[PDB]
């Protein structure tokens, strides 16, 4: 219910998240023999 | 020049089931395998120098040794007198 006063302040950042693409090289393209 | 194959479209086709091996095949399945042997007789997967294959082809290059002398030493007792 109510019976003491919370505070608000800045929330804790979380760890850090990054949304950046992975590209991947393509494969080589199969050499002769 | 030429090297690709497409993917089938048509249903109706043919399937070549019942694969043969090729040699890019067993080139390739013979080093993932050295691979795996470093991996675990070694920490190394890098395989920048493979010293297994090349204790392996020292111990053959022993065996053609052996048997290079021996048939040598059987067409020189043959041929000579």
């Amino acid at each position: 219910m109510s019976r003491l006063i919370f505070e608000h302040q800045r929330r804790l950042t979380p760890p850090t998240t990054r949304k950046g693409t992975i590209t991947i090289e393509p494969p080589p393209q199969l050499p002769r023999v | 020049f030429s090297s690709r194959t497409p993917v089938n479209e048509n249903p109706d086709g043919v399937q070549y089931r019942r694969g043969f091996v090729t040699r890019h095949q067993v080139s390739g399945w013979r080093f993932v395998m050295r691979r795996i042997a470093s991996g675990v007789a070694l920490h190394d997967t890098r395989m920048l120098v493979d010293p297994l294959r090349t204790q392996s082809r020292a111990v053959l290059t022993g065996a053609l040794i052996l048997v290079t002398g021996l048939v040598g030493c059987f067409i020189f007792s043959l041929f000579r007198p």
